[PDB]
């Protein structure tokens, strides 16, 4: 799992 | 410089209705912030709610309350970045049935007094404050964390009372279960006694502050021979004594909490 800043 | 906008998340770090909080750790610099993510779809006012806390959260600027670095929608998902706080729950630093060594708590009471007198230096109120929502970062610095039931109690200069029923119930002002209407800053006061209570004793003195709860009802009949009360020293249960005070009119307030005598005691040796 990721996400973006 | 490409890449430092993608964070990993490897762990988690709470769950729960309002959805899940992971530790973030960038892939460039690896720094870590925790990320509190939100599927607005859960809940048909889920979309006014996450948006309220946000709006709270970009108000808030002090060193005992989680910071809020931003926010970033995609379709139906919110993501809030903010502070992550390593040390944990307060929750998990209170033994059952001990509490903690008596400095240790003065040293998180202090710290949860100067954050909340800031929150309601700015109009807010938390109304849900308990061990669980109150963290620690790396140096044991208590951070308040959790605005889901936060609200404006002061705008412009006037005052707002509060009729909505929240909170946790063994943290709950007394006035919540007896009156239409109250002031929010006694609440809070309130529920930071329960938690002072806790961390001193490591148990919760009742159910709920309703008369028909028997540990309350002992209580205003001043049996401190009976716990938690007969684990508490005399210094800061003269504090407790003057917070657990049912009328909120009558209650101490946080400036006079900072004049205490236990508060004032010289108790806890720097790190
Ligand atoms: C045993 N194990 C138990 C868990 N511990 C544990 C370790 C770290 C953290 C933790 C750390 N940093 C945080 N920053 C913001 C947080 N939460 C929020 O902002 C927040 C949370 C709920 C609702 N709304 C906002 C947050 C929670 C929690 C538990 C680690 C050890």
């Amino acid at each position: 799992a990721s996400v973006s800043a | 410089v490409p890449f430092v906008e993608d964070w990993d998340l490897v762990q988690t770090l709470g769950e729960g209705a309002y959805g899940e909080v992971q530790l973030a750790v960038n892939r460039v610099t690896e720094e870590a912030v925790a990320v509190k993510i939100v599927d607005m779809k859960r809940a048909v006012d889920c979309p006014e709610n996450i948006k309220k806390e946000i709006c709270i959260n970009a108000m808030l600027n002090h060193e005992n309350v989680v910071k809020f670095y931003g926010h970033r929608r995609e379709g139906n998902i919110q993501y809030l970045f903010l502070e992550y706080c390593s040390g944990g729950e307060l929750f998990d630093r209170i033994e059952p049935d001990i509490g903690m060594p008596e400095p240790d708590a003065q040293r998180f009471f202090h710290q949860l007094m100067a954050g909340v007198v800031y929150l309601h230096g700015i109009g807010i109120t938390h109304r849900d404050i308990k061990p669980e929502n109150l963290l620690l970062d790396e140096r044991d610095n208590l951070k308040i964390s959790d605005f889901g039931l936060a609200t404006v109690f002061r705008y412009n200069n006037r005052e707002r009372l509060l009729n909505k029923m929240c909170g946790t119930l063994p943290y709950v002002a007394p006035e919540l279960l007896k009156r239409r209407e109250f002031h929010a800053e006694p609440v809070d006061v309130w529920s930071c006694g329960i938690v002072l209570t806790a961390m001193l004793a490591g148990e919760l003195p009742w159910d709920q502050p309703s008369d028909s709860c028997q540990e309350y009802s002992d209580w205003k009949e001043k049996k401190t021979y009976l716990n938690p009360w007969k684990k508490i020293d005399s210094a800061p249960l003269a504090l407790l004594h003057k917070i657990l005070v049912e009328n909120p009119s009558a209650r101490i307030t946080i400036p006079d909490i900072k004049k205490d005598r236990w508060y004032n005691k010289p108790l806890k040796k720097g790190a």
